[PDB]
């Protein structure tokens, strides 16, 4: 092609990865939101778990994970195979920009510099005749 | 060239194109983006843009040269049709802000009526609102 | 283009450059005026205290910060949705439709510098008074 | 929900009211988790972590599946509870996340 | 020019000027993968290393031009200003190997003196490198 | 840009060329030579039994395919993660790090062809015997 790729085409790339960057600082927010759900769910559990041990006390059992598996049932996998979802994807992502960036500049590079060789050739016809 | 349509026409002819022209060019900012980093991130409110913008695109911009109506379109239809559409728009933003799940207003039978409203040589057109209206009520009703 | 050579070139001979954009144009956005393309290549030399006014300077740098953090958040909205977004941000995504709203556009209307500054002070309030990070607090305690 | 757990203290959730199944071994506790997932209705599986320190190459090896149940290591055997499997289960997570294995 | 920084200045100017330069080439790995992954899962040992490139950044390659004194930086006080950063440096890595903890450091009262040395126009300077031993000691004492 | 007119073609005018890379001395390696992108032309005259060793060619090629595909396997960490590579990838990511740190880095040094060939096979040995598909076997028994 020529003209008009020139601009559309970074802006796909720049003002589009300006907002890729955007969700990446969004999910490490979550980062910190999620960790905190993560050692708590934790706690209990640890907790009256055992108190089922040395057991009624069939619940300082059940009564322990309805808690204890409650709390790291949401926390735990719901918690993360998510979280490390959130932010696991939106990098391959930056990738994209990354990488396909290379892409437009040996694209660009390829030819306002080639097309330049060239309105100017033609001068040089009878520029030079 | 405004006022002779104002004055002919209808009151609010500029706002409307003013107003389906800010849809088209809010939808050609959210396609460049989605282009990016995909359409499963949209929320509901710029996933009714898109869905507005579409019928805008294909009920209004697009006419058949072809069909014996659709071939030319008066003034007066021109100006009912985008009134329909617009009505949707704000009805659809609407329905949203009350939490009404846009594949409901996506599958709304008045949709498909709106989409061949173009081909309509008679007022019909203009019923069109009210249908949407109460269509919309039957989504408010459901919730 | 503004790179065709004639736009190009006419850069270098100004003091002040306003630059509009048609996409902004298409938004609704008047005066069509590109925030992050428009420099006082010499707005430093006509403000002040005995030229305008004292806060100027601090005015337009935070309502120009606020604005391009604002129109980022849109993106981010668009990526995560409103309820999503932390209450500091919602403040910034608020304020940039408020400076679109209130200092771009206008109802045809000559506005004096001290209208102006006005307007902008108005808007910025919506901000928290703890996030004008580029407002000296002289300033805030005189003019907010 | 199951629950696998070493034998006392899974005949201790059956007592409870709850599905609890007991193994004494990483393998046999595999083993379980394949037999539960054939025969079908489970939507997770809560397992004393002692009895699954490799969750992933236990999802690995259960199928070709089909829809699974979430599979969620916890602490044990006695002894396994009167450490707190959580210190550490919390370095692994953090690590897990952003990618750090974090000085607690 | 090292030999005439050598020969004139100081023996140790190109090895302090390299190891400087490792630690902010350092430094700037790190931003990027905190960038990604966030500051929280550092180690001690990193946030040490953070510390003093700020350090360097702030005390060194920082240069008041408007003031009276730090406009103008003669060599005998470049080195001089170095030698106290890699210092402090040196005994921050020894104390973390110690496990002295980093927010201790962070807020050690020379800290604020070494801030402040690019405004002296005397070796008082140098002085802060004997000064900044003693301090460490009083954490080596405390633990 | 190896592309421009003048670089493109001097190609032709060589028996032997060294490519040498920004990327690579931006990464501290020196000399920067990229591995992929450096060839010999007339090698097959100066090399074998009776001017340098038997197993030279052999060896040459099975570098050059190993930290090639290393090079590639650095694209693909970047795109999965390091976690996510084979153990077969991983080994082949390993080899282009030991080919850069221990083949094309001399301290300054020279080596005899002897001392070349032998850092080869020091490295050669992190891949797995299964995957040296270029050296025939008569080779690996006699030399790895």
């Amino acid at each position: 092609m020529s003209q008009v790729s020139p601009t559309r085409m970074n802006l796909l790339q720049r003002r589009g990865q300006l907002r890729l960057a955007q969700k990446g600082v969004d999910l490490l927010k979550k980062k910190r939101d999620a960790l905190v759900a993560e050692f708590f769910g934790l706690v209990r559990e640890a907790m009256e778990a055992r108190k089922a041990l040395d057991q009624r006390y069939a619940e300082a059992l059940i009564r322990v994970a309805n808690t204890e598996t409650r709390l790291k049932k949401i926390g735990e996998e719901i918690k993360k195979t998510t979280r490390r979802v959130n932010a696991l994807e939106q990098v391959v992502i930056p990738g994209i920009r990354a990488q396909i960036r290379f892409i437009q500049q040996v694209l660009e590079q390829r030819e306002r510099e080639d097309t330049f060789r060239l309105k100017r050739i033609k001068g040089k016809i009878e520029a030079r005749e | 060239l405004d006022p002779w349509y104002r004055e002919n026409v209808a009151e609010d002819y500029p706002e409307l194109r003013d107003a389906i022209s800010e849809l088209l060019q809010r939808e050609a900012g959210l396609q460049e983006i989605v282009q990016l980093v995909g359409p499963d991130a949209l929320q509901d409110a710029e996933r009714l843009v898109i869905e507005v913008g579409r019928i805008i695109r294909e009920d209004f911009l697009q006419q058949n040269a072809y069909h014996e109506v659709d071939a030319y379109c008066s003034m007066k239809k021109a100006y009912g049709i985008m009134k329909m559409i617009l009505a949707f728009y704000k009805e659809a933003e609407a329905a949203i802000k009350r939490g009404v799940s846009i594949d409901e207003i996506l599958q709304l039978p008045v949709l498909e009526r709106i989409g061949r409203a173009r081909y309509v040589s008679e007022e019909e057109f203009p019923a069109y609102f009210e249908e949407a209206m109460k269509e919309i009520q039957g989504a408010f009703k459901a919730l | 283009d503004r790179t065709h050579p004639i736009p190009d070139l006419t850069g270098y001979i100004t003091e002040g450059q306003i630059q509009l954009s048609r996409e902004l144009h298409r938004k609704g956005i008047y005066p069509p005026i590109d925030p992050l393309p428009s420099l006082s290549r010499l707005m430093n030399n006509g403000v002040g205290k005995g030229k305008t006014r004292e806060d100027h300077k601090q005015v337009s740098d935070q309502l120009y910060s606020a604005y391009a953090n604002g129109v980022d958040i849109r993106k981010l909205v668009a990526i995560i949705g409103e309820d999503a977004l932390t209450e500091n941000d919602r403040r910034y995504l608020q304020f940039a439709d408020a400076f679109e709203r209130f200092f771009i556009n206008q109802g045809q209307q000559n506005r004096s510098i001290e209208e102006s500054l006005q307007i902008a002070w108005a808007l910025l309030s919506m901000l928290p008074q703890g996030e004008l990070k580029r407002i000296s607090k002289d300033h805030i305690g005189k003019y907010y | 929900m199951a629950v696998i757990a070493d034998p006392e203290t899974a005949q201790g959730f059956r007592l409870a009211g709850l599905e609890g199944y007991g193994a004494s071994s990483a393998e046999e506790a595999q083993s379980l988790l394949e037999t539960l997932v054939e025969r079908g209705g489970y939507a997770l599986v809560a397992v004393d972590e002692a009895l699954l320190p490799d969750p992933e190459r236990a999802v690995e090896r259960l199928m070709r599946g089909r829809d699974l149940p979430v599979l969620l290591p916890i602490a044990g055997l006695k002894e396994a509870f009167q450490g707190h499997d959580v210190e550490g289960y919390m370095r692994e997570l953090v690590r897990k996340t952003i990618g750090f294995d974090i000085k607690l």
